[PDB]
């Protein structure tokens, strides 16, 4: 099983991006899905998590601006990032259960 | 081995099932009154006082007594009963067949219903592919005056048909076979909080109890079960649903029966996890008897696992320290 | 976490149960030809390709078609059938209801899955009198009345076919299915059956990794004793006979892999290996990242009894090309 | 749950003892039942749920381990004793350990 991350790139402050993360097979897992990010000179950090019960949870820095969701039929989890700030510039990594992706770069200018 | 792995977020977010009904765990049920449980219940020394393996076995008893009451016009009710101690083909214990529920027979109380047959090789009823609903439980006073019993000493196990037939069953002794799935009978599907109540649970001699310890009260695992009714057997759950409880997640029972945990916890200690919700957390503990505890005091309100975020282990701790309850 | 704890001596001496029939595990079943399995099968990445949770759920499908065939009055046979992909109320997969068995339907000499249930429509004209009846359950094409077994899930059907004549009131052409979880096996004729399901009867979803032999290392299933469906009774005293049912994993392994992260501890091409010690002789068993167990049986297809097993000891991680000792 | 062992004492070589072990309640466990002695404790003999007996090499042929599940009891028949057999013998009832019973064999 592989993960395909997409929807990153360049955005200006206050703009919006939608990250997507799609598993390559129709698997089911009770492990949660999540988005992590790593900014320059910082440690990787948990941005957003969702359980198999669809219970979401967010880091303080993104609470209110970021929303995680999923489309089970599409084997996909999304990260909706709104009112992006330069602080949000980082490589974003999807965690689809126990699977990890290569990461997609987000740059807020 | 350490007890920390016995509770994980998946256990409480879809993948857990209770060890009595096998229902998906959606809630925690505080028991301020305390309770006991032995059947399909294991401790951290790898042993059970019950009569059941850590699976949901079909029910098979080679010899009980059958009796019949009824006018004749699709009215004949069949009652099967055996003394405890006669399930001699159960290597775990002869109290009752592997899989027989640890609940008192019905005499607004919920009772166990399963689909099965009462069979004697000389009976005149031919087989045409059906099994029928029986209420199952421990009792005294069978066959004529069945009354719920909660111990295995000198009591009976009974299966009593819910629907009447005509003639065809006549042999006085017969075997019982019942499929493992239990649904719940209750004549007050509004007033029945959950099933079984602590006072309905049948336990064997020696079974350790779970009493409150300070503000720490024992807790059960709750899931949705089908109600028995007269619309159909279970298609669409159109007869309604109830809450069933069990003393352990079956995944916990199972691991306690497969793997040695006997050095990882002393009497007087809980292994403690933290359950994180949006706008609060609480702590759950597990003792060496295999009971789980919560710090809910006299509150019996059901705790819904709908908004649980994660389970995180905390570590060993005395059972007198208060399990935090900040919801 | 380490895979080592997934096999212990109780798993194989009375407390284990196979993940298909739920039957007490009493033997190992080598499959030199290999097989696949996805339903109620988990891998070490915590995921399943199947449609079932790691419990034995009762079967509930809100909507299939009902077809009826009968020349007289007491031999009216009921056939419920739905396209795969219509179990919309199953969060795991809409392929089929949670608990529907991963076995081909019996067409017009192999073992079939039998469970007890009902076909119900609120608008129907039958009264409930506390009974359910035996159905053959499986995947198929050609339902109704040209049923052929199917072993894949795209564009196929799931079928429940009554074994005995049903009772009048079967008006509606659509209906829901409800079947209690317990499965017994239907087999007939003077031919012998070794075990059920045979590999060519197991239904898998697309993408399901197969378990192919690797040298003398061949996949193994876990065998237990299951009741035969027959015409003496439903199951009391097991008087209709017994046979062997097989599953790809002990349910305790399935459940733990669905509950706990094991994804770091095994790479592709690796086994976790245990040693199974008998009175005279021992053999090694391996578990791969896909959740399949292996034995070094080479071409030997015969059952290995666990009745004389002394213990299970962990050995550790080994390449899957290394011969698993098979010295019995 | 507590254990109660018996049958330990002092005997000349070639003699025989019988060890008993009784659990205080009627429990069931899938863990095997066994006898251990003690250098470092070795396994004397073991029996599993399936009633299959496994013996240490030094005691093979002389010792016989038996069970009465109805009485919650495991036995160790010690025959043809030797000074090598002297040790504290412990019963293992699933995971329940007993306070050893001393066994001595003089030449």
């Amino acid at each position: 099983v592989q993960l395909q991350e997409s929807g990153g790139g360049l955005v200006q402050a206050g703009g919006s991006l939608r990250l997507s993360c799609t598993a390559s097979r129709s698997i089911f897992t009770y492990f949660g899905k999540a988005w992590y990010r790593q900014a320059p000179g910082k440690e990787r950090e948990l941005v957003a998590s969702i359980t198999s019960g669809d219970t979401t949870n967010y880091a303080d820095s993104v609470k209110g601006r970021f929303t995680i969701s999923r489309d089970a039929a599409k084997n996909t989890v999304y990260l909706q990032m709104n009112s992006l700030k330069p602080d949000d510039t980082a490589v974003y990594y999807c965690k689809y259960g126990s699977y990890w992706g290569q990461g997609t770069q987000v740059t807020v200018s | 081995a350490s007890p920390a792995g016995l509770l994980t977020t998946p256990v409480l977010t879809g993948a857990g099932s209770d060890n009595r009904w096998g229902a998906q765990i959606v809630a925690l049920q505080p028991v301020p009154s305390g309770f006991s449980t032995c059947n399909r219940h294991w401790n951290l020394n790898g042993s059970t006082f019950g009569w059941s393996s850590p699976r949901f076995s079909d029910i098979d008893h080679p010899r009980g007594n059958a009796s019949y009451t009824g006018t004749g016009s699709t009215n004949v009710i069949e009652t099967w009963y055996a003394n405890t101690g006669t399930a001699t083909n159960n290597p775990i214990s002869n109290i009752a067949p592997d899989g027989f529920p640890d609940m008192g027979a019905i005499g607004p109380t919920g009772g166990w219903v399963g689909f099965g047959e009462v069979w004697n090789v000389a009976n005149g009823s031919p087989y045409n592919g059906t099994v029928q609903a029986y209420e199952l439980g421990f009792a005294t006073g069978a066959p004529n005056s069945i009354n719920p019993a909660t111990t295995t000493v000198g009591t009976q196990i009974v299966a009593k048909s819910i629907y009447g037939v005509a003639i065809g069953q006549n042999q006085q002794t017969a075997g019982l076979f019942v499929l493992s799935t239990g649904i719940v009978s209750t004549s007050g599907p509004n007033a029945t909080t959950y099933t079984p109540q602590p006072n309905s649970i049948v336990v064997a001699p020696g079974t350790p109890a779970a009493a409150p310890i300070g503000r720490n009260v024992p807790v059960m695992f709750s899931g949705v079960i089908r109600r028995a009714g007269d619309i159909n057997a279970g298609a669409g759950s159109v007869n309604g649903t109830q809450y069933g409880v069990g003393s352990q997640p079956i995944s916990v029972t199972l691991q306690l029966s497969l793997t040695n945990y006997s050095s990882s916890l002393q009497p007087g200690q809980f292994f403690v996890w933290q359950l994180n919700f949006a706008s609060g957390f609480l702590e759950i503990g597990l003792n060496v008897d295999g009971y789980f505890y919560i710090g809910a005091g006299a509150s019996s309100n059901m705790i819904e696992l709908t908004e649980l975020i994660d389970v995180r282990p905390v570590g060993v701790r005395p059972n007198t320290s208060t399990l935090v309850f900040n919801l």
